[PDB]
DNA sequence: ATCTCCAAATATCCCTTGCGGATCGTAGAAAAAGTGTGTCAAACTGCGCTATCAAAGGGAAACTTCAACTGAATTCAGTTGAAGTTTCCCTTTGATAGCGCAGTTTGACACACTTTTTCTACGATCCGCAAGGGATATTTGGAGAT
DNA sequence: ATCTCCAAATATCCCTTGCGGATCGTAGAAAAAGTGTGTCAAACTGCGCTATCAAAGGGAAACTTCAACTGAATTCAGTTGAAGTTTCCCTTTGATAGCGCAGTTTGACACACTTTTTCTACGATCCGCAAGGGATATTTGGAGAT
């Protein structure tokens, strides 16, 4: 497999077959899908790292939609890439705003 | 059934939100603008839905919608 | 014994900002939304999912624009939500003219 | 047989190996798992639909691993984008090698 | 080079309209933009309506239903009638 | 009739338009009328902009139309100022608005 | 000897550039402006005069329209001067970050 | 030579006009650095992505279209540029 | 009320420029014509799953009682931003000499792709079992009254 | 400040179910092969971008004066929040009824590709001439002052 070629666990041939079927252009290179395959698994690998910590820190070993929130929301970068995304079960990073608070 | 959203709902929504004290006219506006809402995220899904000559709407009827609105949801098909 | 004016909405905040439960009751939701599709198309269906698709993006919509709302209250020395808060963030938005 | 319930097909196996290679006593949810394969979906989209407009910019009829290295300049963060561009850049320079 | 624009059309368009009435060049070029705009728009959203449906091609359904997501309420009805007059028109030609 | 412009009615380029559909990898085929529909909904839209700013021109006691002209006429339409929400004309300007609490009392 | 009331201009001046179109900061500063920010991206780079165009008309009017919402965060706020944090409301709002 | 401080070429004045465009009547001493700050981060974001399309067309002159294809990816797409 | 008067508007002479209408030779693309070739509309079909029926309770929605404290209005003054003036900095305008470099051009060919056979990773399906649900108890962090 | 009461966090333990590791068949990625064209390099170039300057003067900078806006301080009618009573319907459990989504198979034909012919549309160069924006003087609407 071209993965193993590569020292991925992404799916190399999946993500050149889709290259191909999106009609993104009239060809693509043999290298755009290793590239692309490194990337996304480089960025799943990311958000992982981060929601399992936050698996951790609620104390639970599965990884559920309300750590991925956390992760992303307490990642400034993350939160740029998914600034427009919803997270469905995902609810919201504590905050309440001082002046509501009482002295 | 626009009422169905009721005031505690509201409330809670408004909580999450990190409100602490609502005005009471708030319920009212906020029925109307969730009404808007949904009228256009349905009105895109419904559009995929007769598109694909179909009667249901699907998860991903909505889904292409809510990225047509820039409001792309993760969770049910992306 | 009585907790004052306020102390049990920013209770009520905490245990909110907590969780991730739907906050709208799910049938009046969904009822809603086939009266809203019926005025676009007659004769509709829907799978559960999709009713589900809608609620997750209506709720995760109305909390931030609470967010937003709040915020342009407090820019007023304010601390109660108003209409006016609330169309001053869509008009900013840009979701409103 | 013969009638086959269709045939999906998701990330979800690539997602949990790299999920043990960091957090090998984590497991994960159903629902999280649905939010991982959009996440890497939409990421896929986002970053073909910039090298292919790259492509066509300048007038060229291949997406090669440039289009996607500069597609992935112009999506991602900061430091995001730095790492991402280390892990791409590597991946092809490894499997090259291999013969 | 050659140097494509739809520059020619919008005059004749804009005759049409506005028998007596001119354009400035930055003005035509806005006009230029919007037109290549618009078409990157329609032919975007078609070009998903197929890939959803699994379908090969783009056809002018594929173009209305793209009209209809993507002009607001009454810029569609209009363009929709257009569309579907000039289809019906040139369909019964050859 | 020769050009399928001709045919359709039409003062757009439906030659040229069905090139660029094929042209831009929007699918692997483009039907026939795919691109002369698409023609009928470009020509469309800027006779209702040419229309429109043209009236603004006039107002300006102008004879031809400069950038300015389309600024006021899309954002004087409710439909193509939402259609064109996310768009900066060059050389537009802004429409002429005073917030009333700063009027003089 | 004659003066306007303060704010009397000010209207005034609304007026006169509400009605016009042409770019309001001055053409050389916004140019090495661009070419510092560059440079800090990229050496040696050089550009067509009509790129420099594109970005001041794209700056003047994004300036522009985020002036016209900080008003209404002045206004909100029951004020007629704009004040940092009402750019800061405005820039929150509008999603903009950094 | 070397270019420092270019954002002061920004000078009050020219803040104040493009504040009047924009409707305001009274400003705070205050805002004019803001200001400066804005439209800094603004030409970073847009500059930044002129300058990558520039890269990748193998070019050392960055065109209006790099600007044009940088400002329509930040959702500020421009009309009288090309495209 | 009634006059002084500052800056936008109005009006006259001058002229250069950009625009609509021409007239022209032509590169390059649309059209017309031949024909391969696979996408897709139809058509009977199976079953997933969407809609719907019926009875009961429990907790959420609604209504009521009471007044804490928040939003709006009034008065007031140090603060600070607008208006106008004076000076002269350095942008803007205009012609320029020099080359960096964007862009056209042309043949070698590495590289992507199509067709086909073989090998195999990954999807549909399974079920024990342990992480998480969930109910009752003890502890811990705070608010509110004395 | 300190002391009594509420509710959230935390500990404990038994039930529920969806995680997650297995099994089995297969749709798809890979391998060896024969094919051509988009891509890369090398050579040629003139548009135009950079550096520069020389006189003009438009606009920025900095300072004085003070009008009036911001906002601190105070006030109190009443809109809201909290807690208790009353009224209502959402949620949950056991499944039939059958709609209509999706699998299968298929061949006419709509669309791709190719070669020749017809012609549109763009680059270069000329024209009647009103649109037009600047140099320079007068009239005009009304903000501000006697
Ligand atoms: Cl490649
Ligand atoms: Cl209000
Ligand atoms: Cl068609
Ligand atoms: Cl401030
Ligand atoms: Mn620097
Ligand atoms: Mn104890
Ligand atoms: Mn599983
Ligand atoms: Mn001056
Ligand atoms: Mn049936
Ligand atoms: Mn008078």
């Amino acid at each position: 497999t071209r993965s193993s070629r590569a020292g991925l666990q992404f799916p190399v041939g999946r993500v050149h077959r889709l290259l191909r079927k999106g009609n993104y252009a009239e060809r693509v290179g043999a290298g755009a899908p290793v590239y692309l395959a490194a990337v996304l698994e480089y960025l799943t690998a990311e958000i992982l790292e981060l929601a399992g910590n936050a698996a951790r820190d609620n104390k639970k070993t599965r990884i559920i939609p309300r750590h991925l929130q956390l992760a992303v929301r307490n990642d400034e970068e993350l939160n740029k890439l998914l600034g427009r995304v919803t997270i469905a079960q995902g609810g919201v990073l504590p905050n309440i705003q001082s002046v509501l608070l009482p002295k | 059934n626009i009422q169905g959203i009721t005031k505690p709902a509201i409330r809670r929504l408004a909580r999450r939100g990190g409100v602490k004290r609502i005005s009471g006219l708030i319920y009212e506006e906020t029925r109307g603008v969730l009404k808007v809402f949904l009228e256009n995220v349905i009105r895109d899904a419904v559009t995929y839905t007769e598109h694909a000559k179909r009667k249901t709407v699907t998860a991903m009827d909505v889904v292409y919608a809510l990225k047509r609105q820039g409001r792309t949801l993760y969770g049910f098909g992306g | 014994h009585r907790y004052r004016p306020g102390t049990v909405a920013l209770r009520e905040i905490r245990r909110y900002q907590k969780s991730t439960e739907l906050l709208i009751r799910k049938l009046p939701f969904q009822r809603l939304v086939r009266e809203i599709a019926q005025d676009f198309k007659t004769d509709l269906r829907f799978q559960s999912s999709a009713v589900m698709a809608l609620q997750e993006a209506s709720e995760a919509y109305l909390v931030a624009l609470f967010e937003d709302t709040n915020l342009c209250a407090i820019h007023a020395k304010r601390v109660t939500i108003m209409p006016k808060d609330i169309q001053l963030a869509r008009r900013i938005r840009g979701e409103r003219a | 047989k013969k009638r086959r319930k269709t045939r999906k097909e998701s990330y979800a196996i690539y997602v949990y190996k790299v999920l043990k290679q960091v957090h090998p006593d984590t497991g994960i949810s159903s629902k999280a798992m649905s939010i991982m394969n959009s996440f890497v979906n939409d990421v896929f989209e986002r970053i073909a639909g910039e090298a292919s407009r790259l492509a066509h910019y300048n007038k060229r009829s291949t997406i090669t691993s440039r289009e996607i290295q500069t597609a992935v300049r112009l999506l991602l963060p900061g430091e995001l984008a730095k790492h991402a561009v280390s892990e791409g850049t590597k991946a092809v320079t490894k499997y090259t090698s291999a013969k």
